[PDB]
């Protein structure tokens, strides 16, 4: 039934940047409502109860034709990722491991920051922005998705996700995404979480060179 | 290029790997004596040894002077040659605090269980969300008993009855579908030891331990987890050149389930990754799609793909938009109305214009003349046009499907008008009868279907372009 | 036919789904199955002294009260494709078996002598297929011995 | 072993024996009608179609299949996008269809 996964910090941890009421509404009401709808939908079907969360997301989204299940499940997964993609008083420069990959694939941290801001600004409507790995090419890339679409659906491992829905930044920032995205990239991202996710993704994607024998 | 990148090309692309060859002493001498020349004195060291080792009595002298007795001098030629890697070391990431919850895919489809019992069980799944700190982990109760596992106990009772009932059925089916035994198949027959776990006992997320009982060069390592179905860690190609120096037969390892699959369709139903040791830094070639079974029972190749969730067979792009196109106006039933209408007039004009042919014209209740069957119509008849024999159409339209009463009254009404119009000369306005009105009506109904289907595409194309969903189905 | 036609026809036409077993199974040669003494048991009784199963002239399986085995032979009718007629070869095989049984009375309890003397019958059966007519071309003893010595290695004969 | 019904394989969601409360919320009354007899209609749906067969049968066969599904009065078939079926009609058949795009 996938009970609520608590964020790794209290609802007032990010008060100077994300208001306590914003955390109470985003997680207490919205995420809980999505999960409750998913629970009601899971009660009926029994072939969807035997599916993992990733399998449920990947199956209820058909090959382009979502069932009356994709929205709620994908929203629940995306919000889990979003909550786990922060840390109190975090941000700033990255740490070892991730920095070399970003520099190799993007060029420098400021380059990544500019590309992330630009790709967040070029979204219309409600959606999410992502920094994900890419299989079959092994390269970090900034990607964009609309509504409740996730980069998982085409064999991409998400590493960082940012909510661009208007229901996130309206209690304190009203009608501008510049302040919201700048605050997220400055004092809200969790390079520890991104590093952990990249380390886990290293199991399924090999970012390295083989040890060829001299022979 | 040089032999540092060109050699690299063979490994990464063409799968080259310097697998060691176990040459017999007769074949060993050939490789170490053909470098010098055709027929020259053999003065090269390590070549005289090969020549001197052709005598078995000298091999006995060599081994005994080094020792190792027998049965070990034979086994020392199979050793890996080259860069012998330093041995594995497996760290961890903290305590292995675990829950004990029933697998989600319970009960199996077809099995019947009281839903109230499961509604109590399913609360265990909903509890796999809270996290645990090192605080409250120092408060280990440490009393060896009094474990509050209750929902898992209920699942064990239900699972235990399931095993004792369907075991005979399951073993019979495995003897029916799969002919021979391969790792990843049902452990049937003499190899079935009572007490093995079944497939429903497993689920992704669980961390297991087992022994490595089989290494396959093209499939990976098969670890006996403890069930009727073995595990499968996908390792292929030349990755085994380094991995084989870490994983050996009989090793006890700790694994985690990534995904369990249907044993009937997918070849290896259990997929695992090595948690102890960790060889994630050595794996480079990975399976894009899990292996499956292509059985004779699968008659349609477009149902097989939906079973395994594989991309369909691509079709060459026609290039047309399929958005602006002639709307369909034909109707399937019209091609039978043409046969029905023709049969009416073929019998009518042979009944009223020539009434004496069939004495009485009782078309209000007329019965059939010849026995008719629905599933035969081969009417082509080799119709000749004074040139050659080319097929035409004269098909069977037995009166069972024929409604003569409607046309019987109508033709007399039309025949009255033509005989009364010879005098005054009024234009005989007869162009459409009852059947020919149904032809245009049914073509109108099919037009409405094709009208809205093209109408809904206008909104559908716009929606899938404002968001990003595909327009043409993948592949 | 006397034991089970369907079972012994399904067993003959069988190839493994994955991998062979020894190596000979990986060559798809002909099936020369040597029936075990527990399969021919329903056709066995106390008074029996010998059971012979002939797969043409190719092989002869012999079963005795205390031992059993198979004698290996060959055939060739394409050596003379225009004057080949298999009719009457089984009679020659049986006649050679009887002749060697009566000539050598020690074949009953000596497996080596039994195997050595059972190749004469195979040679006779091979020769009998090289001519048209059952009684026209039955082989002579000297011709049978000549073919036995020409086909079989000196160690066997 | 039960093979997965061809009904669900293509993700066709059928509601056999529809209750009357369901229909009024869905408004099947204002749906364009379609009818036929002994027929065989091959179609290549580009849009989702909600069907309310009123009398008859369909015996739908997907393209290339050697099996068939079957339907009758009181169904709510949901033939999906990009489907390629081979509807084989026998006797009279009536229906109400309400082609639907992304949403609702």
């Amino acid at each position: 039934y996938y009970g609520l996964k608590k964020p790794p910090y209290n609802l007032d941890a990010l008060e100077p940047y994300m208001s306590q009421k914003t955390l109470e509404s985003h997680w207490g009401v919205q995420h809980r409502n999505y999960l409750e709808a998913l629970n009601r939908h899971l009660s009926r079907s029994d072939t969807l109860y035997g599916h993992t969360m990733d399998e449920l997301v990947k199956v209820t989204y058909n090959y382009g034709n979502p069932l009356p299940e994709f929205n709620d499940a994908a929203q629940v997964w995306n919000h889990d990722f979003f909550w786990e993609s922060m840390q109190p008083g975090g941000g700033e420069s990255p740490t070892l491991g991730l920095l070399q990959q970003i520099e190799k694939d993007f060029g420098s941290f400021p380059n990544f920051k500019e590309k992330f801001i630009e790709a967040a600004m070029t979204l219309f409507g409600s959606g999410w922005v992502w920094l994900v790995l890419k299989r079959k090419e092994k390269q970090l890339a900034v990607v964009k998705t609309s509504n409740a679409v996730t980069p998982i659906l085409w064999d991409d491992i998400p590493i960082i996700c940012l909510d661009l829905w208007e229901h996130a930044y309206y209690l304190d920032y009203k009608n501008d995404r510049a302040e919201y995205v700048n605050v997220f990239m400055n004092h809200l991202v969790s390079w520890h979480a991104a590093t952990a996710r990249l380390a886990r993704a290293q199991a399924f994607v090999n970012l390295g060179e083989p040890k060829i024998p001299v022979a | 290029e040089t032999e540092e990148e060109a050699r690299k090309r063979n490994w990464v692309e063409r799968g080259w790997a310097p697998w060691e060859e176990i040459l017999s002493p007769e074949a060993d001498f050939a490789r170490k004596s053909l470098n010098e020349g055709e027929e020259v004195a053999l003065k090269n060291p390590d070549t005289i040894e090969a020549f001197k080792m052709l005598k078995p009595s000298y091999r006995k002298k060599k081994m005994e002077e080094m020792g190792l007795t027998e049965d070990e001098y034979y086994a020392r030629q199979f050793d890996i040659k080259g860069e012998i890697l330093d041995p594995l070391e497996t760290y961890w990431d903290g305590p292995l605090v675990v829950r004990h919850v029933a697998p989600r895919d319970w009960p199996p489809p077809g099995w019947e269980v009281d839903r109230k019992e499961l509604e109590f069980i399913r609360e265990g799944h909903k509890m796999m969300a809270e996290r645990v700190d090192m605080k409250e982990l120092d408060n280990v109760i440490r009393e060896k008993e009094g474990m509050c596992m209750d929902r898992y106990k209920v699942f064990l009772k239900q699972y235990q009855e399931w095993v004792e009932f369907n075991k005979d059925k399951l073993e019979e089916e495995s003897y029916e579908h799969d002919q021979d035994y391969h790792p990843g198949r049902r452990k049937r027959g003499k190899d079935y030891e009572e007490g093995m776990y079944e497939l429903p006992f497993y689920y992704p997320g669980q961390i297991c331990l087992g022994k490595v009982t089989t290494l396959h060069l093209y499939q990976g390592a098969f670890v006996d987890v403890g069930g009727v179905y073995e595990g499968w860690v996908p390792i292929k190609g030349n990755d085994w050149y380094w991995i084989r120096q870490h994983i050996k037969v009989g090793m006890h390892v700790m694994v985690e389930i990534l995904a369990k699959r249907d044993p009937y369709r997918f070849r290896f139903p259990l997929e695992l990754r090595f948690v102890d040791p960790n060889i994630d830094h050595l794996l480079f070639q990975r399976f894009e799609y899990p292996p499956i079974f292509h059985r004779d029972e699968d008659t349609n190749l477009d149902e097989l793909r939906r079973d395994c969730r594989r991309p369909p067979f691509p079709r060459k792009d026609p290039g047309v938009k399929v958005e602006e196109e002639p709307l369909l106006s034909d109707h399937p039933y019209v091609d039978k109305l043409w046969q029905i209408n023709v049969a009416e007039q073929m019998i009518l004009d042979d009944m009223e214009a020539n009434p004496d042919k069939y004495k009485g014209k009782k078309l209000s209740e007329l019965t059939d003349e010849e026995e008719f069957d629905e599933e035969h119509s081969v009417e082509y008849t080799k119709v000749q046009y004074k040139k050659s024999l080319l097929p035409k159409t004269i098909l069977k339209t037995s009166v069972k499907e024929l409604d003569l009463e409607s046309a019987f009254a109508e033709r007399q009404l039309h025949n009255r008008l033509q005989k009364e119009a010879e005098e005054r000369g009024e234009d005989y306005k007869v162009d459409k009868l009852r059947r020919n009105i149904e032809m245009d009506e049914y073509d109108f109904i099919h037009w409405r279907r094709s009208f809205e289907e093209r109408e809904a595409l206008l909104r559908d194309i716009s929606c899938r372009q404002a968001l990003g969903l595909p327009l043409q189905e993948p592949g | 036919f006397l034991l089970d036609e369907d079972h012994y026809e399904r067993r003959k036409n069988y190839r493994p789904q994955y991998y062979s077993e020894n190596y000979e199974q990986s060559k798809n040669r002909r099936d020369y199955y040597h029936y075990t003494r527990e399969e021919i048991s329903p056709l066995w009784h106390d008074g029996l002294k010998f059971l012979f199963v002939t797969d043409g002239t190719l092989r002869i399986h012999y079963y005795a009260p205390s031992f059993d085995g198979v004698v290996v032979g060959t055939e060739d009718v394409l050596i003379t494709p225009f004057t080949c007629d298999r009719t009457g070869s089984g009679d020659a095989v049986v006649a050679g078996i009887m002749r060697k049984l009566t000539s050598h009375p020690e074949m009953y309890e000596d497996q080596d002598v039994l195997e050595r003397q059972l190749r004469f019958s195979i040679a006779a059966g091979i020769i009998s297929q090289w001519t048209i007519g059952a009684v026209r071309g039955f082989p002579t003893e000297s011709a049978t011995q000549n073919l036995k010595e020409q086909v079989y290695v000196p160690s066997m004969w | 072993r039960i093979e997965k019904p061809l009904e669900e394989l293509y993700k066709i969601r059928v509601e056999r024996k529809v209750s009357p409360e369901r229909l009024n919320e869905l408004g099947v009354s204002r749906w364009t009608t379609w009818k036929t007899g002994k027929c065989r209609l091959p179609w290549d749906w580009h849009v989702d179609q909600l069907v309310y067969i009123e009398e008859g049968e369909v015996r739908v066969v997907p393209e290339g299949s050697k099996h068939y599904m079957s339907f009758k009065a009181g169904d709510l078939v949901r033939y999906p996008k990009w489907f390629e079926a081979d509807l084989w009609f026998n006797a009279f058949y009536q229906e109400r269809y309400s082609f639907r795009a992304y949403g609702d």
